[PDB]
């Protein structure tokens, strides 16, 4: 019975969601990983990044010079335009 | 380069305690410099 934002200004994962950065970079912010015994304990076993605010770099879901237009009309969109 | 890419060249580590004895200065043994401009509107760090 076996990530969490911690300080950093974003959270994992949810990063592929079109956030945009000026620069980032990785290393082995405080971006802690735990494991957990059925939620009952918790053992920390951490990533750090650090960032430059402003666009360049964008965060996307899934993956040379055009550009899609995704549109869905008429119907409650969650659009990102 | 270009305000379109940046590189952290490295990092400055500064620690520091509040208090005093330790002031900026704009330049480089006794006797307080006061320079002062009466009537004029003057920023002023007295």
């Amino acid at each position: 019975r076996w990530i969490n934002t911690g300080n950093c200004p974003f959270s994992f994962g949810k990063v592929n969601n079109f956030v945009k950065f000026g620069s980032v970079c990785f290393s082995l912010c405080a971006m802690p990983i735990v494991a957990n015994w059925a939620y009952s304990k918790y053992y920390t076993i951490t990533l750090y990044v650090s960032w430059s605010d402003g666009d360049g770099i964008t965060g996307v879901p899934q993956p040379g010079v055009s550009s899609f237009m995704n549109v869905t009309l008429d119907k409650c969109t969650k659009y990102n335009i | 380069w270009a305000y379109s890419k940046y590189y952290t060249i490295g990092t400055l580590y500064v620690s520091w305690s509040d208090g005093d004895g330790i002031t900026g200065v704009p330049q480089p043994g006794v006797s307080s410099f006061m320079n002062v401009t009466l009537d004029k509107c003057t920023k002023y760090n007295i």
